[PDB]
């Protein structure tokens, strides 16, 4: 470890790593582990002194220290990739690079089954009510939430019940559990530690999960699959596919949804990328942030970054340093890059020529029997019964999108809990209720500025 | 078969028993009874009405803590007491290092107060103090001539010895500082109380169970708050080893042999388990920034960020740590397997405030004069080191009003006419008027006082924010049941000064979360000085002030600060109950961004009060004093065609400012300024916003 | 002081405030005094180094030597406090702060007085227009002042007469004597060294001290003198004082010198 490095002066600390890397190579076939590389090679202004030069002097070294006689091999494991110097990424000596990143949620599962074996969870307990919100927590954290939620299982008992003694009685240990209070308890304890780091996962919802523009669906499912189903094919003609498309229109309309569905399709990553991360790490002039993130994509193959709001940077350093490091153009990685916006008015005219992203298709509304689909499907986030019909919900509200209907709806769920929990000691009542309050705050007057930016193109 | 907890009631051979507890061993209130012991202590103590904690656990001094010698917190059997006896002849005597050069028979005047009238239940070889004039005395019974449990009765008398006894290492002392004579923050210290106290019930546990410790715990916040004491406090509670491991310290020595020093507390600090060890000062050793110049800083972090992990983890030590900035610490500290869960006990509140002054009012010795509630309202911003400075001062200028001018002394030393002295009124309001504002003026994080009583209007709004606030946190169940989520943003708007502001207080008094008043000029300050840092810092540790609420107010402001918080309010926490107000009297010129769902999206329009809302808000201004009641409060809103809250409260300070006038320009009430303040040549209202609110309305429509 | 503390090695410098420490802890009661902290103890990366971290700190943790029975005390003196280092700051290892400031004119003309109880000055002078032009001056400056006022005085004297020997003439000096145009000579050197910095200043304006024109006067004297005789009053009928007041109209009025003689009035600063 780096500290053990910095641990007693220089020179007898060289002297300890290189009698360490000779006893690992008396014990060949070996494994050296080190971390805090970072630590140990920053290439800043933090070189107040020379003893850091030192210790990456001979490191350096016995990369090529091995002349293909010693079987040993390194693991270097520090968390930015960004924070060491070039010297350490150097080809022969550190040349396959690999992110780990946060886990999925069919990983935050299976971390709390591989770590319930032992402390026994009980009857009532499932771990998906504990799985699915923890975005932004890491496996540590969540090992640290199995540990205190033992904790709060211990204070139940040996001080409750007064079975204390020296030796700790294990029989009493077999019968504890655990229960729904310990473990939102043990979410409720400080866990947000974990940083806001963009996530990468592979999406498990689809088109049956959204309904509308099937003739888009049908056209980016081609634009995605028969380029890496058949490259082949693409070689038989001697052009490559264009991997950009551009989505315009009235926001909310589920724009991160097909993002979902169509890396889905791909079972490929699903990493979204939006503005103010993006703004913030710009004004820290950071743009080696957006650098690392798209080549951290580009081995998160497969993968498909979705990324929208266009016209806060349209109007700007950001757009042109994005424009330049989006040229490395991997298509045969099975990446997937697409640009959303709200109004295409206002985009420097240098997206419009091939070689990027090229193709604008217009994102309109959905239609009304496409958000009865939508709810159909949205059953699970709001279930709906047919003594009101979902198109007799969608006979006035033809200027809503997803997002419209989504808050709409859920006020109307909230009035329901509201109204059900009023009473001192289920649907048609407050889809009345959404039918009869004449809210309009939706934009609807922008269809034909729309449209006119629809037939420029014609 | 009874467990200790921590009790408020300082008066000590008084248990507060629990009412199902009186018929298991036939107790009853007046009466006291026995107690089990280690190494066979009997306690007695007369019973308490504490019925709002648990039947074994039950709340305790911790002076009979002491008088137990127990490690703490441990489970011992109540004997019930029928052979009590009053008795007299008990020689009473006091210990050598209390005795801090207190001149001579002390013993008639110090014994009298405290065993009149109290009857008060004494063991033979007891410990037991009082406080008073910064130091009063502890005394220990060498015989009794009743049996070994005996009860002060008025008639038992003393031999006035004037030789306090040899001390012993066996009592813990009472300067050794107490869960109750900390006072910051209760729920938090009960955070830090149950957070690592599984090793101070048991390091075997922890020997024999897999379930890793909680590795290290750091209170960053106001500069000293206690918290050296905080971690000495706790020390004192778990009876555990600990010896200070000092900040500069480290940096004392040269290069080498700080190494050796710091290595070697750490080595024996192993040796010496079980124990808590403490440092202090962080940023002094983890500042790791480009100001790191040098290496030897860095050798520094090194050694601690290795037995960190260097510790052998059958080793049950625990490390405890203090900052003043949680960022300003190396980061590399900030994960699991490196320091645990942290947490900023804060400024105290008001309340907090008013307990650490009840725990300095114990060893002042004062008069009936004083109250210090007073000194608990304008202490806001002011860190209780400040507030003991103040009471510290105060003492010195009460010992500077007399007994420097009485003159009896030349070499004598009478704290006995120290205590006869007494700090007055006047004394604290000079108290108050020295170096107090040293305590950095940031926001403040207070459990609320003002209640949903003190607003009155818009009632619907309020249902809708106090089904808002609680039912949520009452029902998340009930939420998830149909499928959703609930909301986090809502929004404010209107014309200001309409008490919006004053509600924010109510909302979070109401469900009993917290309250932080995040308001935009210092947020312009920090995004000025580009500190965004300290912006997600605060905002995290509202997000640890959990169950909170998060008030905001005049965000059309901003421009980077709406983009950090559209960042900060994407990892939103669910869970921790907490809630975020989007206020504002500019709605228009904010950005529409914003306003999707997702986001802060639930769209409410704060309107201008009404007639009754002003009378209900000018009843809430006039409940400061006895205001008499001849003036009609209709009235006084029938010309109110567009007067805010602000307006209001104005008006009636005008109405106060000439009363007062009115009362002291006499040689040496309400109506006729009520009618002048209705009366007067102003009336300055905002009136043309109503109409494009109203658009803005009809936008939404 | 701080350069002979930071003048020596590493090592011995720590000795250094040893001896300076423990020189008198066993002579309590006992002051000690580590004047210009800003030369020996800021917050900078400009101060590359570590032996001035190794100085201040275990300076700020064992002047705790007082373990509640010595009596050390601990003067600090520095240019400006924000320079100071905050955690030096911190209360117990530092609590509390006052400023001595730059004196005033009414403070220089008794300075002036008791500087001169030495000079033997003569009946020419008056001593009160010789403080007045002087304001934005320190008192060592007047120190200088009336020192090189006196050496002009008797350079005029004692070398012209010829008066020059191994032994001093007393009577000669003692008949000599300071005069005004000394104090103009003395005037006509580069005594603003002491800069033009803020200054707090008890006033002396008192032609309209009471208020301003019409019903200013009965709003304005009861918001500046009432609250420092009844403070409760205020409280007893509701509420708080008011905060601030707003000063709007045609410029060079006098209002300037209107909250000067405000001021005046309450007898504050
Ligand atoms: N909430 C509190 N409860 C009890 N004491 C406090 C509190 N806040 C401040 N203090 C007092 O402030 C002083 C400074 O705190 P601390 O930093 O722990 O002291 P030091 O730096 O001298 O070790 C302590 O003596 C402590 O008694």
């Amino acid at each position: 470890n780096g500290p053990e490095i910095m641990s007693k002066l220089a020179g007898e600390s060289e002297s300890n790593l290189r009698k360490a890397f000779e006893e690992a190579e008396k014990n060949a076939p070996a494994i050296i582990f080190i971390d805090e590389l970072d630590a140990i090679a920053p290439k800043r202004e933090k070189t107040h002194g020379e003893v850091e030069r030192r210790i990456v002097s001979q490191l350096l070294t016995l990369m090529d220290g091995l002349k293909q006689r010693a079987h040993v091999i390194v693991m270097a494991a520090t968390n930015r990739p960004n924070s060491i110097d070039p010297a350490l990424r150097r080809f022969g000596r550190f040349d396959r690079e690999v992110d780990i990143g946060i886990p999925d949620a069919t990983g935050r599962l299976e971390i709390l089954q591989i770590h319930t074996k032992n402390m026994k969870l009980a009857d009532d307990v499932d771990l998906e009510q504990v799985a699915n919100e923890t975005h932004g927590h890491v496996g540590a954290d969540l090992a640290a939430l199995c540990s205190e939620a033992a904790l709060q299982a211990i204070r139940k008992k040996m001080d409750l019940i007064d079975l204390e003694d020296e030796t700790i009685d294990a029989e009493v240990m077999n019968s504890l559990a655990v229960t729904m209070d310990d473990f939102r308890w043990a979410l409720s304890q400080s866990n947000p530690s974990a940083p806001r780091e963009t996530v990468v996962e592979v999406p498990q919802v689809t088109w049956e999960d959204i309904g509308g523009l099937e003739d888009v669906k049908r056209e980016l499912q081609e634009l995605v699959q028969y380029p890496v189903e058949h490259p082949d094919k693409f070689l038989k003609f001697g052009m490559t596919p264009s991997k950009g498309v551009l989505f315009y229109g009235p926001p909310g309309c589920g724009k991160t949804l097909l993002a979902k569905a169509i890396a889905n399709e791909c079972q490929a990553n699903f990493i979204s990328i939006k503005g103010p991360e993006l703004l913030t790490m710009w004004f820290g002039e950071s743009e080696a942030n957006v650098r690392e993130i798209f080549d951290k994509a580009r081995q998160a193959a497969p993968c498909v970054l979705f990324f929208d709001e266009l016209d806060s940077i349209a109007k700007d350093r950001v757009i042109n340093q994005i424009l330049t490091e989006m040229d490395g153009m991997s298509t045969k990685k099975n990446v997937f890059i697409i640009g959303a916006t709200n109004r295409p008015d206002i985009i420097d005219p240098a997206i419009l020529r091939p070689g990027r992203l090229d193709q604008l298709i217009y994102i309109p509304l959905p239609d009304e029997k496409s958000r009865v689909a939508i709810l159909k499907a949205n059953l699970r986030k709001s279930p709906v019964a047919k003594d009101v019909d979902l198109e007799f919900l969608a006979k006035m509200t033809n200027g809503f999108s997803g997002a419209d209907l989504t808050e709409i709806c859920q006020r109307a769920c909230k009035l329901a809990i509201r109204e059900s929990i009023e009473s001192e000691i289920i649907r048609r009542d407050h889809f009345e209720e959404a039918m009869r309050f004449a809210r309009r705050s939706v934009s609807d007057n922008d269809i034909r500025k729309y449209e006119m930016f629809a037939q420029t193109l014609q | 078969r009874l467990i200790v907890d921590e009790a408020i009631n300082e008066d000590n051979s008084v248990v507060s028993l629990s009412q199902p507890k009186m018929d298991e061993l036939q107790l009853f209130r007046g009466d006291t009874v026995l107690l089990k012991g280690k190494k066979r202590r009997e306690a007695v103590c007369i019973v308490l009405s504490d019925d709002t904690c648990s039947d074994e656990k039950i709340r305790m001094n911790r002076v009979v803590r002491n008088n137990l010698r127990v490690r703490l917190g441990d489970v011992i059997s109540i004997q019930p007491c029928p052979d009590v006896k009053y008795g007299k002849r008990i020689h009473v005597l006091p210990i050598d290092d209390t005795v801090e050069g207190i001149t001579g028979n002390l013993f008639e005047v110090y014994l009298k107060p405290y065993f009149l009238e109290a009857y008060r239940p004494i063991r033979k070889g007891d410990i037991f103090l009082v406080r008073g004039g910064m130091r009063a005395v502890e005394f220990k019974v060498v015989e009794t001539d009743p049996s070994p449990y005996c009860i002060v009765a008025p008639d038992t008398v003393i031999h006035c010895e004037g030789e306090p006894i040899k001390r012993e290492d066996e009592e813990e002392s009472l300067n050794e500082v107490g869960y109750d004579d900390i006072g910051g923050c209760r729920k938090q210290l009960a955070q830090i109380k149950e957070m690592v106290e599984l090793p101070l019930r048991h390091p075997a546990l922890f020997k024999a169970i897999g379930v890793k410790p909680p590795r290290g715990i750091l209170l960053y916040g106001p500069p000293g708050t206690g918290k050296t004491l905080i971690a000495r406090a706790v020390a004192n509670e778990t009876g555990a080893f600990f010896f200070l491991i000092n900040g500069p310290e480290i940096m004392s020595k040269l290069a080498g042999e700080s190494e050796s020093n710091l290595r070697k507390a750490f080595e024996e600090a192993e040796k010496n388990a079980p124990a808590i060890i403490f440092i202090d000062e962080l940023d002094a050793i983890a500042p790791k920034r480009e100001k790191t110049h040098g290496e030897v800083e860095r050798r520094i972090v090194s050694q601690l960020l290795t037995l960190m992990d260097g510790l052998k983890q059958r080793a049950h030590v625990i490390v405890m740590a203090a900052t003043n900035r949680p960022n300003s610490i190396d980061p590399a500290l900030r994960r699991f397997g490196r320091f645990d869960r942290e947490v900023d006990i804060g400024i105290p509140d008001a309340t907090g405030r008013l307990e650490i002054l009840q725990i300095h009012t114990k060893n002042m010795k004062l008069a009936d004069d004083v109250d210090l509630e007073q000194v608990a309202n304008e202490t806001h911003g002011h860190v209780g080191a400040d507030l003991a400075a103040l009471c510290s001062e105060a003492a010195l200028q009460a010992i500077r009003k007399k007994m420097d001018l009485i003159d009896l002394e030349d070499e004598t030393i009478d704290a006995e006419v120290m205590n006869s002295l007494a700090v007055t009124m006047d004394d604290f309001r000079w108290a108050l008027s020295q170096s107090n504002p040293s305590a950095p003026r940031e926001t403040v994080v207070e459990v609320p006082q003002v209640t949903w009583e003190d607003i009155g209007g818009l009632e619907d709004v309020k249902r809708e924010l106090q089904e808002l606030v609680q039912y949520p946190v009452e029902h998340p169940d009930k939420f998830l049941k149909f499928g959703m989520t609930p909301s986090k943003g809502v929004l404010f708007y209107g014309p200001p000064g309409c008490g919006k502001t004053l509600l924010a207080k109510a909302i979070a008094n109401e469900c009993q979360a917290n309250f932080i008043s995040i308001k935009g000029p210092e947020l312009l300050t920090m995004w000025f000085g580009e500190s965004e840092a300290n912006v997600r810092e605060i905002f995290d540790k509202a997000r640890q002030a959990a169950p909170c609420v998060l008030f905001f107010d005049e965000l059309d402001s901003i421009d980077r600060v709406i983009n950090q918080i559209l960042t900060e309010m994407d990892g939103m926490s669910t869970k921790k109950n907490v809630f975020i107000i989007g206020a504002t009297n500019r709605p228009d010129i904010i950005d529409p961004a914003i306003l999707r769902p997702g986001r802060l999206d639930q769209l409410i329009y704060i309107p201008l009060p009404d007639e009754k809302s002003r009378v209900a808000i000018l009843k809430a201004n006039l409940r400061k004093s006895p205001v008499a009641k001849d003036v009609d409060l209709e009235f006084l809103a029938k010309m109110t065609n567009g007067f805010s809250g602000a307006d209001l409260t104005e008006i009636c300070q005008r109405a106060c400012k000439l009363a007062i006038r009115e009362s002291i320009e006499s040689e040496i009430i309400r109506r006729d300024h009520f009618e002048e303040a209705m009366r007067f040549a102003r009336r300055s209202v905002s009136d043309n916003d109503i109409r494009k609110y109203e658009m803005f309305a009809q936008t939404l429509q």
